[PDB]
């Protein structure tokens, strides 16, 4: 009877905006984990186990060597008060406890997260990540106090390797210890569809060296959603036992479903 | 990164006396240690501090620490011309002490100043926005994070004199002061562990642009130099000033907004 918390992310796709392969494109990343003799290598779609498609996001998340996307680079001129948001269309409103973001290259100085209340609705993101966000964000630095606040304990490029962003829906917020009687944090949690709002990466100035490799550094990538999650439907169901549409809705008592 | 970064003698040169790692689990639990020996026969047994700052093409990941337990450990980093940085960064798989201090050398190695340092209780160095600020350095885990440029920087960033101070670079220096291995399972055997000095350290990649004052586009493992052949008729190293054939009109450095 009791609920099982099972990863968001399996077998499920991120509703992608921008992805890299569709174009013919050259980057260069640091060598930390590609390990190239040049630490260059041409990113493509075409080729069937190289893809950086939407499914291998979201997947087994293989811990040894888990697949990883590239987001558009600066080459396609992303920085903007909006840009690339790759969105998640689940099926069902996911009680998201813990949130991992294994980025594949590096951390972004500035990026955010956007969450879904209602399928085709607008967006409620959980916090802003930048370590800068004064400027970007027009924010308060070292979030503290409910509101999505900045942070910056994890912004600037510290790992520059296999970075870990730790998104703790339920820790790291005035609210953490209260999830279980927080009426707000509850409809905080939930969100119907994930989003990760890379909304702008704060150049340093080297745009005007227009560098061609540098260009194509100052990317973003995911190496997974290491997102867990389940169905917030007081666990009628250990898993979400699908309907016969062919879709994911939950299990329930009084002669509903 | 790319280059030299001369510093004290390496491990074990003095006392050949056994290193191990004290590394970590993803479950925040220290594993046993991978024992070695440090020495200087072989490249395998001999990791001059070199290791760091090379061209790093192989899985393999080069390690380093401190010459022989001594506190007062430096890096120096010479340099062949001037150079341009961005932002501050700080990897250090060894617990990070409260006692970090960031310095900029102007010329030479000819100056020296407290540049940045930010810690819990930054007192342990010796507006609170930039000398020193609380809640951004912990004992642990083991295995700070800060941007240069000001908050009014960001925005009206000119590429002339008056901001290449700030961000025009002599040599790298860098001072620890408290000592700490972060905690472990050291009652492994029955018999304690010995000689576990180290201080883990991954590796110092700073990367600056090739100082061309936001004009040139290719400046002359392949290393970043410092000679642009900067573009707008502009010539100099640091092409802080235009040719003469229509120098007349007063002008600043060419910001990157518009290039005036
Ligand atoms: C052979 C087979 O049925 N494979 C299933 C596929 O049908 C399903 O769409 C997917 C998740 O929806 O999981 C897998
Ligand atoms: C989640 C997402 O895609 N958001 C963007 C939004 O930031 C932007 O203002 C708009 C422009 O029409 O496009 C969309
Ligand atoms: C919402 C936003 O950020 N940008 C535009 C907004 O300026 C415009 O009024 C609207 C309708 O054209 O489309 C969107
Ligand atoms: C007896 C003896 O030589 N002891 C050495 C000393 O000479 C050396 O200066 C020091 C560190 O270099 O290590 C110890
Ligand atoms: C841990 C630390 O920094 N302690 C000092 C304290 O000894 C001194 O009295 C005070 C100035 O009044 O500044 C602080």
């Amino acid at each position: 009877c009791m609920p099982e918390f099972v990863n968001a992310a399996f077998n499920v796709t991120v509703v992608a905006t921008n992805t890299c392969g569709t174009p013919p494109e050259e980057y260069c990343v640091q060598t930390g984990v590609t390990g190239v003799t040049k630490s260059c290598h041409l990113c493509d779609a075409g080729q069937p186990h190289l893809q950086h498609g939407a499914a291998f996001l979201t997947d087994y998340n293989n811990q040894a060597d888990t697949t990883w996307w590239q987001s558009q680079t600066m080459l396609a001129g992303v920085q903007y008060p909006s840009s690339i948001n790759l969105t998640l269309h689940l099926g069902k409103a996911f009680d998201i406890t813990y949130v991992r973001l294994k980025f594949h290259t590096s951390r972004p100085e500035s990026f955010a997260i956007y969450k879904r209340t209602w399928e085709d609705g607008p967006w409620i993101p959980y916090q802003y990540y930048s370590g800068s966000c004064e400027n970007t964000y027009s924010k308060a630095n070292r979030g503290f106090i409910q509101q999505a606040l900045c942070t910056d304990e994890f912004s600037d490029i510290s790992p520059l390797t296999g970075g870990n962003v730790a998104f703790s829906t339920l820790e790291g917020r005035p609210s953490a210890y209260n999830f279980d009687n927080s009426p707000v944090l509850q409809e905080w949690v939930t969100a119907t569809d994930i989003s990760v709002t890379l909304n702008r990466l704060n150049t340093f100035g080297d745009e005007v060296f227009n560098r061609p490799k540098v260009l194509k550094s100052y990317y973003y990538a995911i190496s997974d959603f290491a997102v867990g999650g389940r169905c917030k439907c007081n666990g009628h169901a250990s898993e979400c036992m699908k309907n016969e549409f062919d879709k994911l809705v939950c299990n329930c008592k009084h002669n509903t479903y | 990164l790319g280059r030299k970064l001369r510093a004290d003698t390496m491990c074990g040169q003095n006392a050949t006396e056994l290193f191990c790692f004290y590394s970590e689990n993803a479950d925040l639990t220290c594993r046993q240690p991978k024992c070695d020996k440090c020495n200087a026969a072989h490249s395998h047994l001999a990791h001059p501090p070199s290791a760091m700052a090379d061209s790093s093409f192989r899985f393999p990941r080069t390690w380093w620490q401190s010459a022989e337990d001594v506190h007062r450990e430096k890096i120096q980093l010479d340099l062949e011309a001037e150079f341009y940085f961005t932002h501050l960064i700080m990897v250090f798989k060894s617990p990070r002490p409260a006692a970090m201090v960031l310095d900029r050398s102007q010329d030479f190695g000819k100056t020296w100043k407290p540049y940045k340092y930010f810690a819990t209780n930054c007192s342990a160095t010796f507006k609170k926005g930039a000398i020193c600020t609380s809640r951004y350095s912990n004992p642990f885990p083991c295995t700070v994070i800060f941007r240069a440029l000001s908050p009014p920087y960001d925005i009206e960033n000119p590429y002339s004199a008056k901001v290449q101070e700030q961000l025009k670079i002599t040599n790298l220096r860098v001072r620890l002061l408290k000592r700490q291995s972060c905690p472990c399972q050291i009652n492994d055997l029955n018999a304690k562990p010995h000689h576990f000095m180290h201080y883990a350290v991954y590796d110092f990649i700073v990367k600056g642009s090739c100082f061309c004052n936001g004009h040139a586009d290719q400046c002359l493992f392949h290393v970043v130099h410092g000679r642009c052949m900067c573009k707008h008729n502009t010539a100099g190293s640091h092409c802080q000033h235009c040719a003469p054939l229509y120098n007349d009109r007063p002008w600043e450095a060419a910001d990157g907004r518009t290039g005036a």
